[PDB]
DNA sequence: TCACGCAGTATCCTGT
RNA sequence: GGAUACUGC
């Protein structure tokens, strides 16, 4: 349900979504950010690598923003009412409907979902993890040889970036001592 | 011990006593977790396709554990911050892997078998030094008899336990036991006894200590399954703990084709009421579960069934288990006086219960009029002639002989070749024809 | 010579 | 399908 990464490219304007750290299969799978979508287009998005810097940072602003609007939404079908207020009135399960006054008030945005897609754009940049995890024993094979330094430390780079977001966000911190007792 | 280290890790093994206090990030937490679900997968694996003391085992386990950067072997260097990183991980991961497998008693026990098979296996690797020390550090206490002691009693010892030699006896410890509990070692003098303790052997070392470590372990596991609301409502930790298990690092369907062929005429009637109506009065289920055992539908299988097909029927999911199950398990003599009762006998079927309104069960061709089985006959597409020849024979009461017709005209052989006595017989000799 | 009605939940068994 | 219990209203 998290929204892929979509980067414009600078010289053909095509859209280009991301979704993996890798595109393709067998020897002939390579890092999404080096070549364009559009065949036609040699442009590389890894050459526009503070341009993909940039739209990432907004698209996190962009999704912090959807967070805390703070849209509600009854749960019944038959008011689905939408209000930015959350009122004080409450019920065991939270906030009760101030137009059916039967009904909880949902948050259209949850803080799951922004950690979800938070932690898909770090995935969709997690060098290791995909090596490890999604790739197969041939293309990890072919992966795992120069050629591919540069890109792997720009993918480094581009995921610092959601990893200091994250390490601000409180859904960053484990407490054990809560958890065992 | 470089900035933030102690002696909270002393010795490699570790009996997992006290749980963790620090504070963690959930990128550590996710990958401790994911690391150690893989060792223990891996654990399992091994212990699956090799034989635990194989030397194979021995070098597979090292390699997975050198992959995964867990503690296996030890160092007579000191505690290196390294070594302390490897012995924190081994520690937080072990608890969480607690939190993720507490909530199903199936869980539970998978979790203590791997665990114990580690815990031997890094036993297996302890320099006698290391060994007395972790016996020291837990308070375990084994010199358990001490190794003095036991020189003490050398030739008592040698003479109380039955074939022990010299230098074998010398490899092996012995333990104290209030003499009530060898009741039946003492009473043919087996053991000795000195000051109301029996000395009782066990290598075997290894397997007291994975007693306790069980033991142990199954306490704390019981203590986290009771403690399992405070952390269902942490979302973060959620889709991770409640899915461990399953993240990634005959058949019911067919019994409907067997329908169409191998099942006997009072079978397929069952069957398609069943299938029409998702429910069978008591005589219809009773014939129906007792052919299913037949055929070979184990006890998790056609429960399975029975709970898919009547769960359709508008009923509690919870009522099935409430009132079926445990004639569902009765069938196959698992309750009450626990007898194998045998597939019903088409004697039986013909003599059993008759059939009334509403019901479906009993031989078709004892139970039903002419009419309306040579209705049924021409609906499954027999030739006039064969439907002919078993209305006559049914006409004339032999109603197994109008089986074997069906039997012989259905598999296009021009003679059965056996005594159709038996629904199970029907459907075997139809599986040996067909496969 | 006897004995109130009905609605509902829980447990257990089906060989000669 | 049956059998054995005892709650409620
Ligand atoms: S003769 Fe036996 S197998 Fe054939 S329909 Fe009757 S009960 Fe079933
Ligand atoms: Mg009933
Ligand atoms: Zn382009
Ligand atoms: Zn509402």
């Amino acid at each position: 349900d998290c929204e892929r990464f979509k980067f414009f490219c600078p010289k053909c304007g095509t859209e280009n979504i991301y979704d993996n750290v890798f595109d393709g299969s067998g020897l002939q799978i390579e890092p999404g950010l080096k070549r364009c979508s559009k065949p036609e287009c040699d442009a590389s998005p890894l050459d526009y690598v503070i341009q993909v810097h940039n739209k990432l940072l907004l698209d996190i602003r962009r999704y912090i923003k959807k967070y805390y609007s703070g849209w509600l939404v009854c749960e019944e079908k038959t008011c689905q009412n939408r209000t930015r207020r959350l009122p004080l009135s409450f019920s065991r399960n939270g906030p009760i409907c101030q137009a059916c006054s039967k009904a909880t008030l949902r948050s259209e945005y949850p803080e799951k979902a922004l950690y979800t897609q938070l932690c898909f754009y770090r995935f969709i940049f997690d060098w290791d993890y995909a090596l490890e995890k999604v790739v197969s024993e041939q293309e990890r094979g072919h992966l795992k040889k120069k050629l591919f330094q540069e890109s792997e430390n720009q993918y480094k780079k581009l995921k610092s970036t959601v990893d200091q977001v994250l390490s601000r966000s409180g859904y960053s911190e484990v407490n054990l001592s809560k958890l065992f007792q | 011990t470089g900035d933030r280290k102690g002696d909270l890790y002393p010795s490699s093994l570790q009996f997992y006593q006290h749980p963790p206090t620090e504070n963690i990030s959930l990128i550590e937490f996710e990958t401790f977790a994911i690391e150690r679900l893989k060792l223990l997968k891996a654990v399992e694996n091994l212990g699956v396709s090799y034989v635990k003391n194989s030397e194979e085992y021995s070098k597979k386990l090292e390699l997975e554990l050198r992959k995964l950067k867990f503690p296996y072997r030890p160092l007579h260097e000191e505690i290196s911050d390294d070594v302390y990183d490897l012995r924190r991980k081994d520690h937080i991961s072990h608890f969480i892997l607690r939190l993720a497998y507490c909530q199903s008693e199936d869980l539970r026990r998978w979790f203590i078998q791997q665990e114990m098979d580690l815990f031997k296996f890094r036993f297996g690797l302890l320099t006698k030094e290391s060994v007395q020390e972790f016996l020291k550090l837990n308070d375990l206490q084994y010199v358990a008899i001490s190794e003095d002691e036991k020189n003490m009693h050398k030739e008592d010892l040698m003479n109380s336990s039955f074939g022990l030699s010299l230098t074998k006896m010398e490899d092996t410890e012995f333990y104290k036991v209030p003499f009530q509990a060898a009741l039946d070692l003492v009473r043919p003098r087996k053991v000795f006894l000195w000051r109301g303790f029996a000395f009782i052997p066990h290598k075997d070392i290894v397997s007291i200590v994975l007693n306790d470590f069980r033991a142990k372990l199954s306490k704390a596991l019981a203590l986290s399954a009771r403690s399992l609301p405070v952390v269902q409502s942490d979302e973060r930790l959620q889709p991770l703990l409640n899915h461990l298990s399953h993240s990634y690092i005959i058949s019911l369907e067919q019994i409907d084709g067997f329908a169409a062929k191998s099942f006997p005429l009072c079978m397929r009637q069952l069957h398609k009421s069943l299938r029409e109506n998702h429910h069978l009065r008591h005589g219809g289920r009773m014939q129906y579960g007792l052919f299913l055992k037949g055929i070979g539908l184990t006890l998790e299988q056609a429960l399975q069934f029975w709970r898919l097909e009547f769960t359709k029927g508008k009923v509690d999911s919870e009522k099935f288990d409430k009132v079926y199950a445990y004639s569902i398990r009765h069938n196959y003599g698992k309750e009450g006086k626990r007898t194998d009762y045998t597939p019903y006998s088409c004697m039986k079927v013909i003599l059993s219960n008759p059939p009334s309104q509403g019901d479906y069960h009993g031989c078709p061709f004892r139970h039903s009029d002419p009419e309306l089985l040579k209705q049924k006959l021409q609906s499954f597409k027999v030739p006039s002639s064969g439907i002919n020849q078993i209305l006559e024979l049914v006409k004339g009461m032999h109603y197994q002989l109008a089986c074997q017709k069906y039997f012989e005209l259905t598999h296009s052989v021009d003679d059965c070749g056996f005594s159709l006595n038996h629904p199970n017989q029907y459907f075997a000799e139809s599986q040996k024809l067909l496969t």
